[PDB]
């Protein structure tokens, strides 16, 4: 697998600019904050929702041994 | 350039070249928009050449 090698393609073109032609930060907290709260409300009804069942399971278990040893 | 007089292509150049205008219209005379250089690239992928 070397650079010549690995695929047939055709049509397609690229246009690069010099890493001298550009400045450092183009948009950062105009751009920036927009940008993760979308992949926020993606992601985060797939991750959190699990988390909130050993939250629960947590409260209630530690609230069981404490009445286990008094009255 | 070649067997020529610059005497006989001046007189030539006087009866034929003599209605051009010597001005402009309205004299708004030209300037350079000068051009610059600029580091890039550009990649066309053509494999059945």
């Amino acid at each position: 697998r070397e650079f010549g090698h690995l695929t047939r393609m055709r049509h397609v073109i690229t246009y690069s600019l010099s890493p001298f032609e550009q400045r450092a930060f183009p948009h950062y907290f105009t751009k920036g904050i927009p940008n993760v709260l979308r992949r926020t409300r993606a992601c985060i009804l797939r991750v959190a929702p699990p988390f909130v069942v050993f939250y629960l399971v947590y409260t209630w278990g530690t609230q069981e041994f404490e009445k286990s040893k008094r009255k | 350039a070649g067997g020529v007089e610059h005497r006989q292509l001046l007189d030539l150049a006087q009866k034929h070249f003599s209605s051009l205008s010597g001005t402009y219209v309205e004299d708004a005379v030209p300037a350079f928009t000068p051009c610059r250089f600029t580091g890039s690239e550009i990649r066309h992928r053509d494999d059945a050449l």
